């Protein structure tokens, strides 16, 4: 998980257009049980890329917000 | 005062507990299946 997350970070630094690398980075953050860091990273990516049609990212955001509970409206959206 | 006999008693009695049927949590409502599902390749 640490090595895969580092490789995803290097891929992101090499080419920022690789959305799959950033989503895998978020998945690796989930793998290391870093729920809060993954949530902050996902919020940053969504606010920077509001026009991106990353359906799985929005599904993961909805699941995370449902787990949090207080952000239920964002989960609905 | 010899007049009409009538009693006034406001009714604010609390009802009995309803005990409704309990919902069953989904598989995705537990942390370990969530971890298995999100970490899918």
């Amino acid at each position: 998980y640490v090595q895969a997350q580092k490789q995803f970070k290097q891929a992101e630094d090499s080419q920022n257009s690789n959305t799959l690398a950033k989503l895998g980075y978020a998945q690796c953050l989930i793998a290391r049980n870093e729920v809060g860091d993954a949530t902050i990273y996902l919020e940053k990516f969504f606010k920077e890329n509001q026009d991106s049609k990353s359906s799985e990212m929005m599904l993961l955001l909805g699941i995370i917000y449902s787990q949090s509970g207080k952000s239920y409206y964002k989960a609905i959206i | 005062r010899q007049d009409y006999i009538a009693k006034v008693r406001y009714q604010n009695d609390l009802p009995a507990p309803p005990c409704p049927p309990k919902l069953l949590k989904y598989e995705i409502e537990k942390e370990a299946p969530q971890k298995e599902f999100l970490k899918d390749s």
